């Protein structure tokens, strides 16, 4: 499951768009994934890179940034096999996507449901009554 | 300018200057306690109000002292 | 044989049924209106070929039928210029008495008092002073007459009429294919040997035999209908030999290489004619030879059919060197398929040109009496700063819908593209610091002038008196150049103009030319040009260099050249697009070309523009205040707003009433554009709301639903208006000061 | 007369751009012949 | 962070969890509506509060609705 | 050949190996500059650089200050420089308070007592550059004028 | 002389490449190319019978006479020196490029 | 003005050699097309006359110039 550290990364000459001190001292994110092929795609940072047949990785400064060469790779190259994850400078490495396996748009068991509401929007309670109280507007 | 221009852009150009600060030898030994940003976008309405209503009073308190002193009358 | 002629025939059906259905040519807009969003979503992407259409075949046709219809116009404007000056105009008796005739080629109808704007222009006719220059254009032409203005106006509507009916042709009877246009080689070949070459060749035989004959009789002081009738030159050379005995020869000279015969009618004077004020018509003529044999030369460059030239992309992929990785690879193959990155470098040649066009044609005056007619001169140079800044911000206009679009980065690894983009930062770092450093050392030497000059130290200024900012450089190039005839050019007679140095021309006891002197004054607002033009371009460059992705927006290519932003995220990402850098960079280009066309309004009625008197002592227009009083910003606003808005605000019940109304109205429009400008859309959605409950309640609400504009169209209005309203109100008191005064 | 061309001739530019001018044609005649009507003459 | 809430009357539509460029927001099992399915927003520390998802959606009024809160280094769409 | 490559062999952090950036004579200048230069204490990078800065600050306040027509004018350009000094030692003090935690290193510059060093350092050098271009201003009639005591 | 033609130094135009500047032989090679050209005389006040390079080297003897005091405006050295030094300029660009470059 | 000549068998000298230096020249330098006997045609022949008279109308007029004539 772990990062291998070991993949190698895409071809790439370098930019000014890469990742800055704060990677190194508050959060990195990884992506890696498997091409067929030795193709050309474009970097979320700046400009193109070339892609390694088998196994590939990144590192960039936001998971925005993952998400975006993500998104990429699956429609221009059909790549689904894209593994996102949180590195800290102590090195422990966080995965993050997809989560449990599965892609958030596709349903899953045992998936809980966080910040759902049990009524409809305009049900919601007016500023003045939970004034000088820590009850929540949501009902 | 703070009315006119709205805050995409200034966030950019400032990506621009904390990578060259960070880049710079002699001016990276110096460090940023806060990360600049660009200001929020209600803040940069508040700015522009400030600014074009001090003008407005600045202009007019010349014009209504300096025309009624000089001309007396 | 690789380049030939294909065309399809009868592509498109000449049917009116399209026609009745407005928004046939998207598959979006075709389908109706339900809100007013789709009425302003027609108008605003409808010569937006590329996106409606997928084939890079009829986007190319429907642009050459559209260039086709564009020339349509301005034959038909040029066609009406000429008719209005062959009949309801004074140029007959402007060719008789120039330096007093004022032009006039407009007259207005009476009905609501308007007929006051009909005033005494001179020559017994009454109508609005025209400024466009075309008077001297005709006379440098050799019209002399209505009748023969008249046939240019025939002509003019007859290549009208030739080019919509070509247009219509060649979309609808016969398109060409992909593989036609397609040919940049060919083109160039022919637009350089052909439009260019031919173009300069031919009008230097008009200025040879009809120009040069009818302006030496002119300027001699003959009467126009002395004057023989311009086909008596082409016929009876002994006539043209008394007027320039080299014709005695005829064309054995030119085809032995015995050209220093032809010295009489192809020279190198230099300077000014001092009759008419103007450019030495036979140094015209022998320009326009020269650089028809230098164009159909660089027309033979290429490579087309025959194997002799060049291929254009192996000059392009051979210059690469060890800092720029594959160099210019690749950039053939975009200019030959991308039509925006075409437009981009054709937008910002254009503007370049218009540019130098305005500042060659006042220091070098072209045309005969036309650098004495003072509104004329104001009215071309700010006419042609305008245009010029204008196509300037479209080239980055065009370059970011390229990046947006048509650039794909798998054809373009590692070439300058590539290379340009993965150092950004760095470039738009330098930039940005270069124009804080520069409008800190140029703007705020005009405040440290304020405060001192506020303060009573007038010692501690930075001017000529005070502490000396003196432009050395600028300084020793008009020296050079006014010791070059004679010494670095030495068959030159006089200097290329006399704005470098030398004699006051004079004609009609106005100067024509005087040379321009450069002190601190010249220095500081040089300074504020450089530093106006360096942030306009950091706007548009960060625009076209961050148009695909930042660091704030990872996806922006996405989203498109216009899009209004992606949210109130990210602490907010309003006007983040590409397209918003446009928008702000036109109020930049306004700020640089009004500024730029300040200085030469006060600079030349300051210190070259006047009256030579007794003594040969020289009275300028506002008597030599630029040098001291240019140096702080109170002296731009007194002396030169305040001081010349006298015959603007001054000129009600007279005949320029009209330029008193259109100051406000400008006034009026700029004001109002700040109403779009510094609002935003959703409160006038919510406003928009309680007008149709009112329509409600009385049972008039409209089937096509009210909406708010867009938050793009919001900029766009207020930016169009902000345009419109800023520089009508300097098109006004431009106008109303300089017929006034000169 | 074509109906196609009827119909673009019915189309909201077209006929506002009519509408007005003749609009502004009457009234650009009525102040021809009638100028200066500063009240209603009573 | 932002607070992300997801009403009752979402018909499972997964339009904003495919918009959401941060992934926030996924898929969960709910027998309320025809689709059988409702959004959720298990992740809203790392929401950039760019509203992609109330774009999507295409409920009368928003069944997600996004509120801008505290401002951290993720929410801020920093990498520096 | 190429020399543009990725910075200390990384294609994606954000900088790039040009040659302003990294030529041999660039580190060579890098590393010998007493912010950077090895075996110094951070008292003694504050007392060169002081040195340096405290001498180039003396010039622009007496040729182009309010008094430099008097003949005070190199008295008030060095109270002027030394007025600046004052007021960026404050700076650099106040930066040390709030940017480093209070540890026992002291040899580094980015320390709490390091940057306190460098900025004792930095005061002392400071006042005694601007105090020798005082000495070399007053007494050599070259410095005085720029140059025209020749002419 | 940052690094000279034969493989002495170890100056490396970038991090990790190495690259023999010719500063002597495109130094010396460009100004003998530029300068033997430029001894063409010229009839013209400018030059005044020399060449470009003979007429620039007697504005510098001139200006040197006088030392401390500075060649004027109007002086023939600003420009000699200005077209000069923009050639030469030139030339060394262009050896540089065909030497390193290349090769032979 | 510089001095040009009337035409002159020395005239004909420089345009003559012009056209031939630059019929061989053109010869060897073209990249598309017995040494003059393989593949010389008709727009290899008018090319190189094309700049043979080009550098023949300079070299007349710049020795014309100068005083060799
Ligand atoms: C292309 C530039 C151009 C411009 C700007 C002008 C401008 C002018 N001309 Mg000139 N003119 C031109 C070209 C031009 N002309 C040409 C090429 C000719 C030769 C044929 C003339 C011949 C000419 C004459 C003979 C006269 C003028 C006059 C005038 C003035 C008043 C025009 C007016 O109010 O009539 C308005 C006339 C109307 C019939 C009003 C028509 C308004 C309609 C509604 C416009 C609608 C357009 C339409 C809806 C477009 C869509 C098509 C449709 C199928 C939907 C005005 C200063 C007059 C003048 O100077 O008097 C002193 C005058 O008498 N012009
Ligand atoms: C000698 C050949 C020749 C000439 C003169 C031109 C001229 C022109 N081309 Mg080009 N073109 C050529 C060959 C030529 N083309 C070839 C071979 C190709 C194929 C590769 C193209 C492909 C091409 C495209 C794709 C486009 C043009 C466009 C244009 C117009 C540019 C806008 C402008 O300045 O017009 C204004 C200037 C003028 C001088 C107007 C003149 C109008 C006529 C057509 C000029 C020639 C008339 C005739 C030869 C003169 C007879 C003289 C007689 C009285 C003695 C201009 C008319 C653009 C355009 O606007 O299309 C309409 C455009 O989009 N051309
Ligand atoms: C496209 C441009 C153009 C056109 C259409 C013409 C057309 C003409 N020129 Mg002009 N000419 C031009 C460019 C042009 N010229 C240029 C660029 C120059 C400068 C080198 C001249 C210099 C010139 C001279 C010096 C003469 C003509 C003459 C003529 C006429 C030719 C008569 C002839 O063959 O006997 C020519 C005479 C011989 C002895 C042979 C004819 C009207 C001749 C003429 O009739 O004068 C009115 C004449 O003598 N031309
Ligand atoms: C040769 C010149 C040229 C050409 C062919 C184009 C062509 C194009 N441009 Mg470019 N552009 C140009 C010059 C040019 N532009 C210049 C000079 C600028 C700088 C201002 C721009 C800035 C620019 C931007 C920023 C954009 C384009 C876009 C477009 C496309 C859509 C056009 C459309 O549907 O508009 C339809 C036309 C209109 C709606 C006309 C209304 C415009 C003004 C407000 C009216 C003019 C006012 C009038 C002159 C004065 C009124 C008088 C007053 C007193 C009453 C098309 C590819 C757009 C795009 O998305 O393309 C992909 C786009 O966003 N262009
Ligand atoms: C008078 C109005 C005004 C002023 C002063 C500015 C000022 C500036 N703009 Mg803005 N702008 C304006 C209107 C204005 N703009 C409008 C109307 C728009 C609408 C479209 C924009 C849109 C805009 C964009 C899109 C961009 C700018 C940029 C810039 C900067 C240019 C760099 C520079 O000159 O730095 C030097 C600063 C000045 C000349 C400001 C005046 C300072 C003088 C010298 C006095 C200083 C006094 C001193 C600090 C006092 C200290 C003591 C005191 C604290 C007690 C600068 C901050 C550009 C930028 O940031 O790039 C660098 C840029 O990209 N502006
Ligand atoms: C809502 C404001 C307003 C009002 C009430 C008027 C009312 C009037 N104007 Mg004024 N006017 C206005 C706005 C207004 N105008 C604006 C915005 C403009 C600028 C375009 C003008 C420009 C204008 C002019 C230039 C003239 C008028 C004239 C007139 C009169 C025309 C009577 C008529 O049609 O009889 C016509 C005859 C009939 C039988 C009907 C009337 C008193 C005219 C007048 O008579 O002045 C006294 C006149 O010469 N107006
Ligand atoms: C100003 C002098 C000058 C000029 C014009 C040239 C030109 C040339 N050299 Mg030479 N070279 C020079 C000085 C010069 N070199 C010196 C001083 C050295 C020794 C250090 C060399 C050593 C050298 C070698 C070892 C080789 C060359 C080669 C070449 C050719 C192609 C490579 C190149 O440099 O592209 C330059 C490209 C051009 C000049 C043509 C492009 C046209 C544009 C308009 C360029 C103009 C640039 C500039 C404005 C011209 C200034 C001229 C003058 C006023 C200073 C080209 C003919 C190579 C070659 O092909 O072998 C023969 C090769 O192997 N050169
Ligand atoms: C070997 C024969 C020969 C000779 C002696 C000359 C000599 C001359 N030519 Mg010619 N030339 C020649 C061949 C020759 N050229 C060839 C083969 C061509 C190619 C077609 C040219 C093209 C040419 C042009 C296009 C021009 C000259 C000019 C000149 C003269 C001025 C150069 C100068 O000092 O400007 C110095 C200028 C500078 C900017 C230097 C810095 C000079 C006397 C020029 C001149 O004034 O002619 C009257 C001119 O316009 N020549
Ligand atoms: C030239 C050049 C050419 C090529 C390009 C280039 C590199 C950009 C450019 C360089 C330009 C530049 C930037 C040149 C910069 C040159 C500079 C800034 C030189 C600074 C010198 C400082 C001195 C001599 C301090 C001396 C203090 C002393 C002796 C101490 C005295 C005291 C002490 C404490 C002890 C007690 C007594 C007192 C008197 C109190
Ligand atoms: C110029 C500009 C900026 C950049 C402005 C910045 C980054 C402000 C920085 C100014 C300096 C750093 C501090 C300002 C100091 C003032 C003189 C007052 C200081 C505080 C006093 C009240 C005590 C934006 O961030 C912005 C955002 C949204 C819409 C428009 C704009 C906008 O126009
Ligand atoms: C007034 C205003 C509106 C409302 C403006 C509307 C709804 C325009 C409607 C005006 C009428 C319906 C048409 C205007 C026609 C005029 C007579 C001029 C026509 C000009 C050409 C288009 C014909 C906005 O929607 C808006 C949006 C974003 C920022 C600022 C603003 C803003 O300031
Ligand atoms: S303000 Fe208007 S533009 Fe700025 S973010 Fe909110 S919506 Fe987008």
């Amino acid at each position: 499951e772990t990062l291998n550290l070991q993949i190698p990364s895409p071809t790439f000459e370098g930019s000014t768009g890469g990742w800055l001190r704060a990677a190194e001292v508050e959060e990195k994110y990884a992506i890696t994934w498997t091409s067929p092929k030795e193709q050309v795609f474009e970097m979320p940072t700046g400009g193109a890179a070339i892609m390694r047949q088998g196994e590939n990785l990144l590192y960039l400064a936001r998971k925005e940034q993952c998400l975006a060469l993500a998104t990429q790779v699956k429609n221009s190259f059909k790549i689904t096999d894209y593994k996102v994850y949180r590195i800290f400078p102590s090195g422990e490495v966080q995965y993050l996507h997809p989560k449990d396996g599965v892609f958030p748009e596709k349903v899953n068991a045992g998936r809980v449901g966080v910040g759902n509401v049990s009524h409809s929007i305009g049900k919601n309670l007016n500023p003045a009554q939970i004034k000088f109280t820590s009850k929540s507007f949501n009902g | 300018m703070f009315l006119i221009s709205w805050r995409g852009y200034w966030q950019e150009l400032i990506e621009t200057l904390v990578w060259a600060h960070e880049r710079t030898p002699l001016a990276n030994l110096v460090r940023w306690k806060d990360k600049p940003v660009a200001l929020s976008i209600v803040q940069a309405r508040l700015v522009g109000l400030i600014h074009f209503t001090a003008g407005y009073i600045f202009t007019y308190a010349a014009f209504v002292i300096a025309s009624t002193t000089g001309k007396f009358g | 044989k690789k380049v030939s002629i294909t065309v399809d025939r009868d592509p498109v059906a000449t049917s009116f049924e399209k026609w009745a259905q407005p928004g046939h040519f998207s598959r979006t807009l075709a389908k109706g209106p339900k809100t007013t969003t789709w009425i302003w979503n027609l108008h605003a992407d409808v010569h937006d070929f590329d996106s409606h259409t997928n084939s890079l075949e009829d986007i190319s046709r429907k642009i050459f039928s559209a260039h086709f219809g564009q020339l349509s116009i301005i034959f038909l404007w040029l066609s009406g210029m000429y008719f209005h000056g062959a009949r309801f105009s004074n140029y007959s008796a402007w060719l008789s008495n120039p330096t007093a005739v004022k032009p006039s080629a407009q007259v207005v109808w009476p009905i609501v008092g308007q007929e006051v704007l009909n005033g005494d222009v001179g020559g017994g006719f009454q109508g609005v002073q025209v400024t466009s220059g075309f008077f001297q254009i005709w006379r440098s032409s050799g019209i002399t007459s209505e009748v023969e203005l008249y046939w240019c106006a025939l002509a003019g509507l007859i290549m009208s009429g030739l080019m919509i009916f070509a247009g219509w042709f060649h979309y609808h009877k016969a398109a060409p294919k992909l593989e036609w246009f397609q040919n940049a080689e060919s083109m160039l070949n022919h637009h350089l040997s052909g439009l260019l070459g031919l173009g300069c060749l031919s009008w230097a035989g008009h200025q040879i035999h009809v120009s040069l004959p009818v302006n030496k009789l002119l300027d001699a002081g003959v009467a126009p209908q002395e004057i023989p009738l311009p086909h008596e030159f082409l016929v009876n050379r002994d006539l043209m030999a008394q007027l320039y005995p080299s014709f005695s020869k005829g064309l054995v000279p030119f085809f032995t290489l015995n050209w220093s015969e032809y010295s009489d009618f192809l020279t190198f004077k230099g300077g000014l004619n001092p009759v008419t004020g103007g450019l030495w018509l036979s140094d015209t003529a022998h320009h326009h030879l020269a650089l028809a044999v230098l164009f159909i030369v660089a027309g033979h460059m290429y490579r087309t059919n025959w194997g002799i030239g060049h291929s254009m992309k192996e000059i392009l992929e051979a210059h690469k060197g060890p800092f720029t990785g594959e160099g210019h690879k690749g950039l053939y193959e975009i200019l030959t398929t991308s039509w925006h990155a075409q437009l981009a470098i054709n937008l910002a040649m254009l503007g370049s040109v218009s540019i130098i066009v305005a500042h060659h044609m006042y220091a070098m005056p072209p045309y005969p009496y036309i650098a004495t007619d003072y509104p004329t001169q104001l009215s071309i140079f700010t006419h042609h700063m305008w245009i010029g800044g204008f196509c300037v911000c479209g080239g980055a206009a065009h370059a970011g819908i390229f990046m947006v679009r048509d650039y794909n980065p798998a054809q373009n690894y590692n070439n300058l593209l590539d290379r340009v983009i993965r150092h950004r930062d760095a470039i738009i770092s330098h930039l940005n610091w270069i124009c804080i450093f520069l409008g800190f050392h140029s703007f705020g030497l005009y405040i440290h002038n304020d405060t001192m000059r506020a303060l009573g130290r007038t010692q501690d200024m930075f001017s000529d008196t005070a502490i000396q900012l003196k432009p050395v450089f600028a300084q020793w190039v008009q020296s050079i150049h006014t010791l070059a005839p004679g010494n670095t050019t030495p068959n030159a007679l006089a200097t290329a103009s006399y704005a470098f140095g030398g004699d006051v021309v004079a004609v009609g006891n106005k100067v024509a030319m005087m040379p321009i002197s450069l002190g601190t004054a010249d220095f500081m607002v040089h300074h504020i040009h450089a530093f106006t033009i360096h942030v306009t371009v950091l706007i548009l460059l960060k625009g076209v260099l961050f148009s695909r992705n930042s660091r704030l927006i990872p996806d922006k290519a996405n989203l498109g050249f216009r899009f209004p932003c992606d949210g109130p995220g990210r602490g907010g990402t309003c006007q983040s697009s590409a397209w918003d850098s446009v928008f702000l960079g036109l109020f930049w280009m306004y700020n640089c070309i009004s500024v730029v066309i300040f200085h030469f309004s006060w600079k030349m009625q300051s210190d070259v523009w006047g009256t030579v008197q007794s003594d040969g002592t020289v009275t300028h227009i506002t008597g030599g205040n630029f040098a001291q009083s240019a140096i702080t910003i109170n002296g731009w606003l007194r002396d030169f707003l305040w001081a010349q808005a006298s015959q603007v605000i001054q000129s009600y019940g007279s005949a320029l009433s009209a330029y008193g109304l259109i100051f406000l109205g400008a006034h009026f429009i700029w004001a109002f554009s700040l109403m779009f400008l510094f609002s935003g859309r959703g409160y006038w959605q919510e406003l928009i709301e309680s007008i149709v409950w009112a329509h409600n309640k009385l049972n008039v609400a409209p089937a096509i639903q009210p909406r708010a504009l867009s938050i793009t169209q919001g900029r766009a209005v207020g930016l169009a208006h902000y345009l419109l309203g800023g520089i009508g109100t300097t098109w006004a008191f431009f106008l109303a000061r300089i017929i006034s005064v000169g | 007369m074509d109906s196609n061309f009827l119909k673009y001739l019915s189309t909201a530019p077209v006929l506002f751009t009519v509408w007005l001018s003749f609009t502004a044609s009457f009234i650009i005649e009525a102040n021809r012949f009638f100028p200066d009507m500063l009240y209603f003459p009573m | 962070s932002h607070s992300v809430k997801v009403y009752d009357t979402c018909i499972g539509c997964t339009q904003c969890v495919r918009a959401c460029p941060c992934d926030v927001l996924e898929m969960v099992s709910w027998d309320g509506c025809k689709a059988g399915q409702i959004a959720s927003a298990p992740r809203t520390e790392d929401c950039i509060g760019c509203k992609r998802c109330e774009t999507a959606c295409p409920t009368d009024f928003l069944s997600v609705r996004v509120y801008l809160g505290g401002e951290t280094t993720r929410s801020m769409g920093l990498a520096y | 050949s190429q020399f543009i490559k990725p910075y200390n062999d990384d294609p994606f952090v954000g900088n790039l190996a040009t040659p302003v950036s990294t030529s041999s004579f660039t580190k060579s200048l890098l590393s010998n500059l007493p912010a950077y230069r090895a075996g110094l204490s951070p008292l003694l990078r504050g007392v060169e650089i002081g040195l340096t800065h405290g001498y180039f600050l003396v010039g622009p306040f007496y040729k182009l200050g309010p008094l430099r027509n008097s003949d005070v004018a190199l008295l008030s350009g060095f109270f002027s420089a030394l007025g600046l000094i004052v007021i960026l030692v404050a700076c650099l003090t106040i930066y040390g308070v709030v940017s480093f935690e209070e540890t026992e290193a002291k040899d580094q510059l980015q320390t709490a007592k390091g940057w306190r060093q460098f900025t004792s350092g930095w005061l002392v050098g400071s006042v005694g550059g601007a105090s020798f271009a005082y000495i070399l201003i007053s007494n050599i009639p070259f410095l005085q004028t720029a140059g025209m005591s020749m002419l | 002389l940052s690094v000279v033609a034969q493989s002495k130094s170890d100056f490396e135009i970038s991090d990790g490449t190495p690259y023999t500047l010719n500063v002597p032989l495109v130094g010396a090679a460009s100004f003998i190319g530029w300068v033997v050209p430029t001894l063409l005389p010229s009839q013209i006040a400018l030059y005044g019978g020399k060449g470009l390079s003979t007429a620039f080297f007697a504005s510098i003897g001139t200006n040197l006479a006088k030392f401390p005091a500075p060649p004027g405006m109007t002086d023939p050295f600003w420009l000699l020196c200005f077209i000069w030094h923009s050639g030469l300029f030139a030339t060394m660009i262009l050896g540089s490029i065909g030497y390193n470059g290349y090769a032979g | 003005v510089p001095q040009t000549v009337a035409w002159s068998a020395k005239t004909g000298a420089v345009m003559v050699l012009s056209n031939i230096l630059c019929i061989v020249a053109g010869r060897y330098v073209i990249q598309v097309k017995s040494g003059s006997f393989a593949g010389f045609g008709l727009p290899e022949l008018l090319a190189s006359t094309s700049l043979g008279h080009i550098v023949g109308s300079g070299a007349i007029l710049g020795l014309s110039y100068v005083g060799v004539l």
